[PDB]
């Protein structure tokens, strides 16, 4: 009930960073055992595979495994800061229809 | 209220006013008026232009056609009637005003990439010879020579003259490379329907492939000639160097200035999937290569025919294959090491092999190029909840909230906050199914499919409506600051005449900027 979807906000975090990786099964053969409040069963395996599957996390190469390249940058296009100005014009570029 | 919102003009002017409003800052009045009544109306005819507006008759048209030549800003055609007399119709001509949207940013990439030459009197140089070209529209080498002033080195400007025919970027003046692509190939159809002298009404199917084989040889020597040719430019006399042909004149291109800011955005994606090393080796490598990369030049057929649906393939494969043909055959031969990282990391792009030779497929690359990017934008625009759901949509297809709650990330009423969102401005659609009723009423099933060339155009909206008040308001600066612009110009006194001349080119520094920071992200989107 509420007790689900609160779970999953939390043994995610840093596990990743300590992640080549191998099997992609295993990953989760790995994850499902640990921090001895574990996990059940392989219904965690697609689990956390296919929900943080996008936008970086953890990349798919073949021989089903994770990579890593670009979410080092995030977690240290991108860099965009300093915005916005206070006034008088500029931007908005949303809806406006067009 | 008051209006001031701009609520006004945010309506009825999509595409259109983008270009009578550049050709406005350009020139303004009567240039705009022709421009902009040839974009309305499309084709157009000399007189014509009299009827609507009215305005003018015959002193202005004749004015602003030469005026439009010169700048090759309108696509001419002349043909005639089985009646008799003769006809000649303008259309808006490619996308040349984009071109005068460029300026500097051309001549930017002309001056970085023109090392090799390292920081030489070329910066003043090339820098007063390419500003001429541009402005005037054409140039003849020998008038322009005779600019340049007496009792010095001549061939000091003609250091780089032959190094402006270079690989890429200026080529000569050519006959009939203004022309409509539709019109050409109908104009080269001549000569193939009329071919047959009542040969035999055997297999009507044969005269497909006599026309079309005859006309695809015939439609390469004429999109191939102004792409390489060595006749005019490598021309060496003796008594001297080798030196460009004194009588042919020549153009910019849009060869390696489109391919130039390309490359840096494969540049953009490679330097975040990897080290900058890595993207320094893999740009060594696109520097020698890009003379024969189609890339931009892609379709080239694409404009002016039929694909079909059957033999859209034969057609679009007949393309890939020498899409396979070009970069497999002609390209670089086997540092390597760092070539190996490059090459064990594929995904998302590119680095194909073949034994032996190893090159980037120009097919299947674009597909992941317009990913990345379009992903990145949603990320900009909305926080990482809207990025998320957009993939969600894109990795099975066309499913229900079931599977869809459960699957993506946490809570129900946030998500369908977010779907509206997401749903707000097209890009997943919606799905039109019953539950058992036949389209009778609520409580049928719903389903999310990606949708192809509408998640595409929003962002072409992006195009002129970002520029179109950065511009406009930028000129609406000018004449509201008219009275002192003169009075600066004049004087070319009191404290607070001196504050607003800092104002102005404040904030035209800065839009200058939002110009051409926005319009490196519309040139990616033109694309696929």
């Amino acid at each position: 009930d509420i007790e689900f979807i609160n779970s999953l906000l939390t043994i995610v975090w840093r596990f990743i960073s300590e992640n080549y990786s191998t099997t992609q099964e295993i990953l989760e053969f790995i994850t499902a055992a640990q921090v001895a409040n574990v996990e059940l069963t392989p219904s965690n395996i697609r689990s956390l595979c296919e929900v943080l599957v996008y936008d970086d996390k953890l990349e798919k190469v073949t021989h089903d495994c994770y990579r890593v390249t670009l979410e080092s940058i995030l977690q240290m296009f991108n860099y965009f800061k300093m915005f916005p100005a206070s006034k008088h014009d500029k931007e908005v570029v949303y809806f406006d229809e067009w | 209220v008051m209006t001031i919102s701009s609520l006004e003009q945010r309506t009825l002017n999509p595409d259109l006013f983008l270009y009578k409003e550049l050709v406005k800052a350009h020139l303004g009045e009567r240039a705009a008026s022709v421009i902009g009544m040839l974009v309305a109306l499309g084709r157009l005819s000399v007189r014509e232009l009299v009827e609507k507006i009215d305005g003018m008759d015959v002193d202005s048209v004749k004015t602003t056609l030469v005026s439009l030549t010169q700048l090759r800003c309108v696509k001419y055609l002349q043909e005639t009637a089985i009646s008799g007399k003769k006809t000649t119709y303008y259309y808006y001509n490619e996308e040349g005003i984009h071109i005068l949207l460029y300026s500097g940013l051309i001549i930017d990439e002309i001056i970085t990439q023109m090392r090799v030459n390292d920081e030489e009197e070329h910066k003043q140089l090339v820098a007063e010879i390419v500003q001429n070209v541009i402005s005037l529209g054409s140039l003849t080498v020998e008038d322009y020579l005779s600019s340049v002033t007496s009792d010095s080195m001549k061939y000091t400007i003609s250091s780089l003259f032959v190094q402006l025919c270079e690989m890429g970027y200026l080529i000569q003046i050519s006959k009939l490379h203004y022309t409509p692509i539709e019109d050409l190939w109908q104009f080269l159809y001549e000569k193939h329907y009329k071919n047959i002298p009542r040969n035999s009404p055997l297999s009507d199917l044969k005269k497909r492939s006599q026309a079309k084989m005859n006309a695809k040889t015939d439609f390469a020597k004429i999109i191939n000639k102004p792409n390489e040719l060595s006749q005019i430019l490598t021309v060496d006399p003796k008594t001297s160097l080798r030196i460009v042909k004194p009588t042919v004149s020549l153009t910019i291109n849009l060869d390696r200035f489109m391919k130039g800011r390309r490359s840096k955005q494969l540049i953009n994606l490679a330097k975040t999937r990897v080290g900058s090393v890595t993207a320094q080796v893999y740009k060594i490598a696109l520097r020698l290569t890009e003379q024969k990369s189609p890339k931009i030049r892609d379709p080239l057929t694409q404009t002016g025919l039929l694909q079909d649906l059957e033999e859209a393939k034969s057609f679009q494969d007949e393309a890939e294959l020498v899409e396979e043909k070009t970069p497999g055959l002609t390209f670089n031969a086997i540092i390597n090491s760092h070539l190996k990282i490059l090459a064990s990391s594929n995904f998302p792009f590119l680095n194909e092999t073949k034994p032996g030779v190893y090159y980037v497929p120009y097919s299947k690359l674009m597909p992941v190029l317009k990913s990345s990017v379009y992903e990145y934008v949603i990320a900009s625009t909305l926080g990482p909840s809207a990025m998320r759901l957009s993939r969600c949509i894109r990795d099975n297809k066309l499913v229900s909230e079931k599977i869809i709650n459960s699957t993506a990330l946490m809570k129900e009423k946030d998500i369908r906050s977010t779907l509206a969102s997401l749903i707000r401005y097209n890009s997943v659609e919606i799905q039109e199914v019953p539950r058992t009723a036949d389209r009778s009423a609520s409580r049928a099933v719903f389903l999310f499919r990606c949708k192809e060339t509408h998640s595409y155009n929003f962002m072409r909206q992006n195009l002129e409506w970002n520029m179109a008040n950065l511009l406009f308001k930028k000129e609406k600066l000018k004449q509201e600051n008219s009275t002192l612009l003169k009075k600066a110009n004049r004087d070319d006194l009191l404290p607070s005449e001196l504050n607003q001349l800092k104002m102005v080119n404040e904030r035209e520094l800065n839009v200058f900027a939002r110009l051409s920071r926005l319009l490196s992200l519309w040139e990616v989107f033109q694309m696929a």
